[PDB]
């Protein structure tokens, strides 16, 4: 059960005017739906289909193939540290320990209420400043495993 | 650190506070001026030659020269579609110069990109830029407009007759996407698999047009050489390669940060004069120059120059120059393990070696570091890296992958060989059948 | 499992078997005739199994008065037991699901990761 | 004018070097078992006759045989259908030695003229339906609907409306439309069809009691039953 | 080296003193890994060179074998003579501790060799059995 | 145009690649993701040979035969031994994951996998960790849908998209997660759908009313017919 709102179709369309291919909107409208719901649900594949016109083969390898067009359902606020080489050298395993001692939850789970999503991350290219956690549209950095706590309390 | 104009073409505009510098504030600066060179007292062809003669490599990482590679666009004019590309992924461990050039300098990116449109009559311009960089975003959408709004971007640039559309196109967040192809292949909306070169993109490139994908520091170097010529930029070191890049060391150093220096000043120079050395209580065991994609380097290599060509002889690659130094605690097995997980998770999966043999890898150095490595595992990853290199894949993700592992394997085989206590067992005992026993 | 590699690698061609499944999905031979009259008892029909279902035991008074009767069938071939190799299962190896076995519980083979998985 | 049929495969008589083809493969198994549940005597294999083939594998099917009809590709280390590429003169091409079967007939050294008898345009009959046939893959072909397997392939029958005569006669999609052609009031539940120009209803050919030949005929007696 | 792979077997000495005797262009050689001189040779010269090889100073006092082959379905005959049928004679000699094979062409139609019989009475034999597998006549 | 390998000297089509212009000839080179048909990708990596630009080249380059065109003066090895050791090594590779599930399996005798692990000379096991594996589609009463025996060929969406038209097999996936099928369970509607037990390499897409009552290639007795 699943139908585009307004919102999301007028700016499908929008993105749709930026390219010469309506394929070529395809990711900027998992992105916009994404965004809108919080992750990217099984109608949504075959209304964008729909929208952009693309066999919805194609929106469904697309939407699997990159990582931050999330496909399964999130909590509240998804959490994506960054596992790098870089931040390993700046021990972010002190902090991926902290956040699983916190959330008592593994990398990759949701909690029972629905609040964190923990996953790790590429590089967030701020190497200089690790280690780093991007929450949904945060980014932190000079990270300590006794901030996390302190940190993790601004997103109820 | 203070930087003047002449020996800091691109860094002598940043704010002290740490803040994006605007329409009015660039253009106060000397902003705008090498464009409106470009536009008015210009051709393209002759702004193609003179980026060319003034020997600007591209900073993506692989020093190709950009002027020939403008050069290589269809000289018929039947194609008057025709596509610019700025590679702002910059997804690499351990490469954060183009968050730096974005985040505070959108309007220079904005510049370069309007006389790099100029050279190619390119029609359309894209940033093909990263997911995560959010404030980088902002930036750059607001740039986009004011420079649109005062006559910089549109319809009619400042009378010339030229017309050029910029869009910002934020990426899904893969690795691959940095590639040129895999690039265009994202920005049409499909998969992120990279294409077969020859036909190379400056051909036949996005959606069939003829295209150009320059990373985000070529695009910012090159409104410095229109505005002050190509001789000056020829006169700013006495090294091969021509130009200033944005160097650094990073990885518990002292003063982890970003410096724009020419070509040519050794590494021992970035992580002493700049960086500081290592911390307190800390040694120096290793380094790595180009990113997570590079082969490492020892204490011996610290004074050798920071160039394409020295780094390359010496075993090694200058990629995007910003050096990741590692220390005396950290275990190269356990480093080795980290750099193939992001590479074996971060792959495309499209060709065999890559897909099916970085796993295997990660599972090997899984072993090793948990020290239940098995007899064979050394030489099965010497195989992997001799049939892992340049040719053998499709692209070139995976002889960076391996570029670590080789070099690990060559100068800490010591730490490699601790792993391994465990004899070899594949089969286990099937009751009734007397096993093979080679010798 | 009704392979009929024993069937094509006997250089008489005295075995005749058919494949059929079940409804979970596994394999067995819906019959299985030897032609003991033309068997030489050469095993290796016991020699190219590879589930070690067919086996010659050390049995050989076989006498009989009509060689019709010495085309054996499948009710008279199957045992009540494992035979010369009492502890192999070819199900526990193969990759194939069936009736109390779930993908990823073979031998050496991990859990099926979905493609709408979150981790990179 | 059928004089070409001789000339699409070669008689009984041809050989490959004295030796008939192959119809199973060189390693095919159980000769001595697979009908020793009737006989333990294996009878003689049967002779064909007719043709150049044999019920056997003592026959010829070398990839580099002068011949055009191929049971079945095999090599030597080729067990795919990939082992097409070693029975072909390049891989892709034609086969080798001539593809099989000959054209009847060839091009005419002059034409026919221009056809003067052009039709009507179609004026919908009130009353009288148009038959418009709906061929499907599965299921119009007269011996294909007789698989078992087809039986779950093949879609329900629809008879197809346009949604003015659909709303005209007052059918929703999913009731029984009745109709009688030649005394067989046969029921069918309706689809509605927004391409089918009106005055026509859509008849899927070789049904169960819909023939091909329904197709142009007319249809009286189309109600809600 | 292994002692699996196709010797060509020129380094005989045998081949040497057939060069000498028949000339350059009578007798073709055959790499195999049979680990034997394969040599063929025209049929007309077939008991020109049975006599040489028993008259040898270290003479070939053996008749090993004797026997045909239908050659008109081996697809992979490269460097070999044409033939739909051919005849291989293999000869040992025990104090050269040696062995060779000499092969004669047959085609479909002419079908008749030379006799063995008078230069090794035990090729009675495997002549009568060469007529009677292969259809070849012996005269 | 002319090529050479081995010393030996070939005339060949240059208009064409490498890889069908030795299989034209009779020339043995292992392959996955070329087909005939569908054209080249250079995907699997399979088809490796050792190209020499001079009549005297020592090093060469491993190069993609069906990716490389043949044209005149191209001097390629097929059975050196690093073109060897490569194309065993990529056997292997594709060898990793691959279930214990020949004899279970409707393509046995019947497999171009099983072809090309014997062709390369690859029987000896050094993997020994875990093996991936993926759950199965419903994908209708013709074609009996199993992932786990895929190598990742792509040559099921090259011919079912841009050869057959279809719009609902496609790939999805990761790295090496990648899946090759529709985005829920249902009958492939292509009229064409059947030429995928055959296009496929490997046991994937497999008849499944072959499957129904099911024999080895080896006890079919053929015929041509029309
Ligand atoms: N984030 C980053 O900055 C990263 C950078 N890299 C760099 O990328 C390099 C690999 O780049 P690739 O594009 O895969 O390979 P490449 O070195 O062959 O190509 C790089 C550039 O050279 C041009 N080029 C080279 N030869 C050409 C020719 N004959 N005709 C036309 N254009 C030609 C290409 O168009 C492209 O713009 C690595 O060596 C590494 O240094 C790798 C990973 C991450
Ligand atoms: C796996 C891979 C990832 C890459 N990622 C990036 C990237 O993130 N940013 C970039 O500028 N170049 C990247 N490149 C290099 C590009 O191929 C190419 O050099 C870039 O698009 C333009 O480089 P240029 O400045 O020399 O023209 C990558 C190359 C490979 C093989
Ligand atoms: S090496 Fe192959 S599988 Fe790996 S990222 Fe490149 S094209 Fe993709
Ligand atoms: S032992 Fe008997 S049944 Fe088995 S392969 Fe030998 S002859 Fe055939
Ligand atoms: S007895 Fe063994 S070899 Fe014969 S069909 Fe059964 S499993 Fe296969
Ligand atoms: S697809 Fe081929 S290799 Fe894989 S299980 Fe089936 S027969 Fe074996
Ligand atoms: S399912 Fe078959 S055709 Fe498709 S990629 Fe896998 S092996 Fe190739
Ligand atoms: S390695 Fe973590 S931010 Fe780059
Ligand atoms: S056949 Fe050439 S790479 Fe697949
Ligand atoms: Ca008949």
């Amino acid at each position: 059960a699943f139908e585009l709102s307004a919102a999301e179709r007028e700016a499908i369309e929008h993105e749709m005017h930026h390219y010469e291919d309506p394929r070529a909107a395809s990711i900027e409208a998992l992105k916009i739906v994404q965004k809108q719901r919080g992750w990217v649900p099984d109608g949504a594949i075959h209304a964008i289909a729909d929208v952009l016109g693309i066999p919805a083969s194609d929106v469904e390898g697309v939407a699997t193939f990159y990582s931050q067009i999330f496909r399964q359902p999130v909590g509240r606020h998804v959490i994506r540290y960054c596992d790098s080489v870089v931040c390993h050298i700046n021990g972010y395993q002190g902090i991926q320990a902290a956040l699983e001692k916190k959330l008592n939850i593994k990398p990759g789970q949701t909690t029972f209420d629905g609040r964190f999503t923990l996953l790790p991350t590429c590089c967030l290219g701020n190497c200089d400043k690790g280690p780093n956690m991007m929450i949904d549209e945060d980014t932190h950095a000079h990270l300590t495993p006794e901030a996390i706590p302190e940190l993790l309390e601004r997103y109820k | 650190i203070i930087r003047t104009p002449e020996t800091h073409p691109l860094t002598w505009r940043l704010r002290d506070d740490k803040q994006p510098v605007w329409l009015d504030e660039y253009r106060s600066k000397n902003g705008y001026e090498g464009a409106r060179k470009a536009l008015t007292g210009l051709s393209p062809d002759e702004i193609v030659n003179q980026v060319k003669d003034a020997g600007l490599k591209g900073r993506g990482g692989a020093g190709f020269s950009t002027g020939l590679k403008w050069s290589l666009m269809p000289k018929d004019e039947s194609m008057n579609i025709r596509y610019l590309l700025c590679n702002a992924d910059e997804m690499e461990p351990g490469t954060y110069k183009d968050r730096l050039l974005m985040e505070q300098l959108p309007h220079l990116l904005v510049e370069g990109m309007l006389i790099s449109a100029f050279a190619l009559k390119a029609y359309r311009g894209y940033i093909f830029l990263r997911g995560e960089y959010i404030e980088a975003a902002v930036n750059l959408r607001r740039a986009i407009a004011e420079a649109t709004e005062a006559g910089l971007l549109g319809k009619n640039i400042m009378g010339t007759g030229f017309d050029f559309e910029l869009f910002v196109h934020t990426g899904a967040g893969r690795y691959i996407c940095g590639e040129e192809t895999a690039l265009i292949n994202s920005l049409e909306g499909r998969r992120a698999n990279p294409r077969s070169k020859p036909p190379f993109p400056a051909t036949s490139g996005a959606w069939g047009k003829p295209t150009c994908v320059n990373n985000v520091e070529t695009l910012c170097n090159v409104p410095a050489i229109l505005a002050n010529g190509v001789e000056w930029y020829q006169n700013i070191s006495k090294s091969k390669d021509a130009g200033t890049k944005l160097m650094g060391f990073s990885g518990r150093v002292k003063n982890p940060g970003l410096w724009e220096l020419p070509f040519g000043t050794t590494a021992r120079e970035i992580l002493e004069d700049y960086a500081g050395g290592m911390r307190d209580g800390l040694k120096f065991k290793a380094w790595q120059p180009g990113g997570a994609g590079t082969d490492f380097l020892t204490e011996a290599h610290l004074d050798l120059p920071m160039e394409f060509e020295s780094i390359g002889k010496a075993g090694s690659r200058l990629g995007t120059a910003l050096a990741m130094a590692v220390d005396h605690e950290i275990n190269m097995v356990s480093l080795v393990r980290n750099l193939e997980e992001f590479f074996a998770r971060e792959s495309c999966g499209w060709c065999t070696p890559c897909r099916d043999g970085l796993p295997w890898s990660v599972k090997i150095l899984r072993a090793l570091e948990r020290g239940e490595g098995q007899p064979g595992d050394i030489e099965t990853l010497e195989q992997l890296c001799r049939f892992l290199g340049p040719g053998k894949t499709f692209c070139a993700h995976a002889p960076g992958a391996v570029e670590p592992l080789q070099s690990a394997i060559k100068y800490f085989r010591e730490e490699f060989e601790a792993g391994i206590k465990q004899p070899f067992s594949n089969t286990h005992l099937i009751n009734g059948i007397q096993p093979n026993l080679l010798k | 499992v009704a392979c009929n590699l024993c069937a094509v690698a006997c250089p008489v061609g005295c075995i005749s078997l058919q494949k059929a499944e079940t409804k979970d999905g596994r394999w067995y031979p819906e019959f299985f005739r030897i032609n003991f009259s033309r068997c030489i008892f050469c095993g290796l029909c016991e020699e190219a199994c590879p589930t070690t279902a067919i086996q010659l035991t050390p049995d050989f008074e076989m006498g009989e008065y009509k060689r019709q009767d010495l085309v054996y069938e499948k009710e008279d071939l199957l045992i009540s037991g494992p035979g010369k190799y009492p502890e192999y299962n070819f199900y526990r190896m193969a990759g194939m699901a069936i009736d109390g076995k779930d993908k990823g519980e073979a031998e050496n083979e991990a859990k099926p990761i979905d493609v709408k998985s979150l981790l990179p | 004018e059928l004089a070409g049929i001789k000339d699409a495969a070669p008689d009984a008589t041809f050989r490959i070097r004295g030796q008939k083809l192959a119809r199973e493969p060189h390693r095919y198994s159980g000769r001595t078992a697979m009908r020793a549940n009737i006989s333990v005597h294996e009878p003689r294999q049967p002779q064909d006759i007719d043709t150049m083939f044999t019920f056997s594998m003592e026959g010829n099917n070398q990839p580099t045989a002068h011949r055009s009809q191929v049971p079945f590709a095999w090599a030597p280390g080729w067990n795919s259908p990939q082992a097409w590429n070693k029975f072909q003169d390049e891989v892709g091409g034609k086969l080798r030695f001539g593809d099989p079967g000959v054209r009847l007939f060839e091009t005419s050294e002059n034409g026919l003229d221009y056809f003067t008898s052009v039709p009507a345009r179609f004026q919908p009959q009130d009353g009288k339906w148009r038959i418009a046939p709906y061929y499907h893959l599965f299921g119009s072909d007269e011996l294909s609907q007789r698989a078992p397997v087809f039986q779950s392939r093949m879609p329900q029958p629809y008879i197809k409306l346009n949604p003015a005569d659909a709303a005209k006669l007052g059918v929703n999609a999913g009731t029984r439309v009745s109709f009688s052609y030649d005394g067989n009031t046969v029921t069918l539940p309706v689809e509605i069809a927004e391409g089918l120009t009106a005055g026509q209803v859509g008849l899927p050919m070789g049904m169960s009691g819909i023939a091909p030949v329904l197709a142009g005929a007319h249809l009286e007696d189309l109600k809600e039953a | 080296e292994p002692a699996w792979q196709t010797r060509d077997h020129l380094d005989d000495p045998v081949i040497g003193e057939l060069r000498n005797r028949f000339g350059p262009d009578a007798f073709t050689v055959q790499a195999t890994r049979t680990g034997v001189p394969v040599v063929w040779i025209k049929r007309e010269q077939l008991l020109e060179v049975g006599d040489f090889l028993k008259k040898l100073p270290k003479p070939y006092v053996m008749l090993f074998d004797l026997h045909g082959m239908d050659e008109r379905l081996r697809t992979h005959r490269e460097g070999l003579p044409a033939a739909d049928f051919s005849v291989f004679y293999h000869l040992i000699s025990i104090d050269r501790n040696r062995d060779i094979m000499l092969k004669v062409a047959l085609a479909e139609n002419d079908l008749h060799v030379p006799t063995f019989t008078k230069l090794f009475p035990n090729a009675n034999w495997y002549e009568r059995e060469t007529w009677d597998l292969f259809g070849i006549t012996f005269d | 145009a002319t090529i050479h390998v081995d010393g030996k000297e070939y005339e060949v089509n240059g208009a064409d690649n490498l890889l069908e212009a030795c299989l034209s000839l009779g020339l043995d080179i292992p392959y996955f993701c070329w087909h005939p048909a569908l054209g080249s990708v250079g995907a699997c990596r399979q088809c490796a040979v050792k190209q020499y630009q001079n009549a005297e080249d020592t090093r060469g380059r491993l190069v993609m035969s069906c990716m490389t065109p043949a044209s005149d003066g191209t001097f390629i090895s097929i059975d050196d031994e690093e073109a060897k050791q490569f194309r065993e090594s990529v056997v292997e590779w594709l060898m990793t994951n691959h279930p214990h599930d020949c004899p279970v399996c409707e393509e046995g005798g019947n497999c171009h996998l099983q072809d090309m692990t014997v062709m390369t000379g690859h029987s000896f096991r050094r993997y020994r960790f875990t093996k991936r594996t993926h759950r199965n589609q419903d994908l209708g009463p013709f074609i009996s849908h199993e992932m786990n025996r895929c190598i990742a060929c792509y040559r099921c969406v090259r011919y079912y998209k841009d050869y057959a038209g279809g719009t609902d097999l496609g790939v999805y996936g990761a790295h090496d997660n990648v899946y090759f099928g529709r985005p829920e369970d249902g009958t492939l509607e292509s009229e064409f759908s059947g030429n995928l037990v055959e296009i496929c390499p490997t046991g994937v897409f497999t008849d499944k009313t072959h499957s129904e009552r099911y024999n080895r290639k080896w006890d079919m007795q053929f015929a041509p017919s029309i």
